[PDB]
């Protein structure tokens, strides 16, 4: 039995939150909402994609274009190319952190079923996922 | 031995170009100027300081293409929960440098920008 | 009698490619497959209905590139105060189609998508 | 000179508004705040853009990424490409209305000096420009 307000799918509980928080804060919020809670993870080739997309579509305010999911760039570097076009390795790096987009979210266009990477400090609504209680 | 118009620094040669092209075209263009030439690559803050002194023929507040592309799809990804990532989910973005303070901006590779080419002598 | 694996429809030949390319690369790729080929163009709903039958192998809910590009930088612009617009200005966007409902989405040309090529030449 | 709340530059008066409105309502609003008032226009070859960028940066309050300006696509068609990549004329079309982006705004990145076209129905803060009092 998922807690009230949460929807079930393949043995797990999900909930869309309208509150806008940066990616890191959203993940923390999810972990606080239920033990085992995390920003939603999605198996793109399953019906989980449509299920989560539907949860957002049906509850997100018409003006918000994104909803955070639990995917992030793993790399510590600010950009991921390991070498320049001339073939030399990348060592020195001087990137403007605002153009750094390491946090993923569902995009409104096409029904919140496709992903896009954004500046992690942006505040967006999001979706949490947790094992049943 | 680098031909005229192409300035030099620490064994390499660089040249600013006033053409407005997409990253792909700029890179390609650089390879078709001299054998082995490519969009400029920065291995040190000093090398970037030098190149910055060649962007004289440029408008400002604008950026110049440097040799880094598809910087997001080249990444590794992981979920916050126990789900494993199964290995192109990002847009084709490239790197351009702003010659004021040499900081790098990551933008759509389809933007038309001036650029700097480079090669070894 | 279209080339291997291409499908015929009212004279033209079509082919869905499950490769992920940004718009410019997909259009270019099409021109290289057959003389006179380009990304698909829809002159009717029927033609779209036919193409839809070629896209089953795509990610459900995703879209495929069709032959319309740089749809905003081809516009005329005006200021509300009457001042003349002094002609890089807009985002570089292209059109992709969602096969299921034949709806066209205008998105960054820098997105990587599957596509369909076409040729009557 | 300029009325209280409005900032003067090159003989004209400018003011950033935090109320979120769609492009058209913002233009209408600007026209009522003062005679000759309009959404700001920008002679991007002068220090006007620097002034307007600074004005927005200093007075904006929110994570808002956009601020409307007075530039819009004049074309009546949904999008401006009249020919397909194969040379064919565009007649038949089924473009999604929310992907049509004919209204321009200043973007937070790079300091509100660069523009971006957006869906005109979006609600964003804006900048008005009017002649001196
Ligand atoms: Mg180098
Ligand atoms: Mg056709």
């Amino acid at each position: 039995d998922c807690p009230s307000g949460w929807s079930s799918y393949e043995g797990n509980c999900y909930k869309f939150f309208q509150q806008k928080m940066n990616w890191a804060d959203a993940e923390r919020f999810c972990s606080e909402q239920a033990k085992g809670g995390h920003l939603v993870s999605i198996k793109i080739y399953s019906k989980e994609k449509d299920f989560v997309g539907d949860l957002v579509t049906k509850n997100i305010q018409s003006s918000d274009l994104y909803a955070w999911i639990g995917l992030r760039v793993e790399n510590k570097e600010k950009q991921c190319s390991s070498e320049w076009s001339d073939g030399s390795s990348v060592s020195y790096e001087n990137v403007v952190e605002r153009t750094v987009k390491k946090c993923f979210a569902l995009e409104k266009d096409l029904g919140f079923v496709l992903w896009i990477n954004l500046y992690c400090a942006q505040k967006n609504p999001f979706v949490c996922k947790s094992p049943p209680p | 031995d680098c031909p005229p118009d192409w300035s030099s620094y620490e064994g390499h040669c660089y040249r600013f170009f006033k053409e407005w092209m997409h990253w792909d075209d700029a890179e390609e263009f650089c390879t078709e100027q001299q054998t082995g030439a490519h969009l400029v690559s920065f291995q040190s803050k000093e090398e970037a300081d030098f190149v910055r002194s060649l962007t004289s023929e440029m408008l400002k507040g604008d950026v110049v293409w440097i040799g880094l592309s598809d910087v997001w799809n080249k990444c590794r990804f992981e979920w916050t929960d126990g789900m494993e990532f199964d290995y192109l989910i990002a847009e084709y973005e490239c790197v351009a440098s702003k010659p004021t303070n040499n900081k790098w901006w990551i933008i759509p590779c389809t933007r038309f920008k001036n650029f700097v080419c480079e090669f070894q002598a």
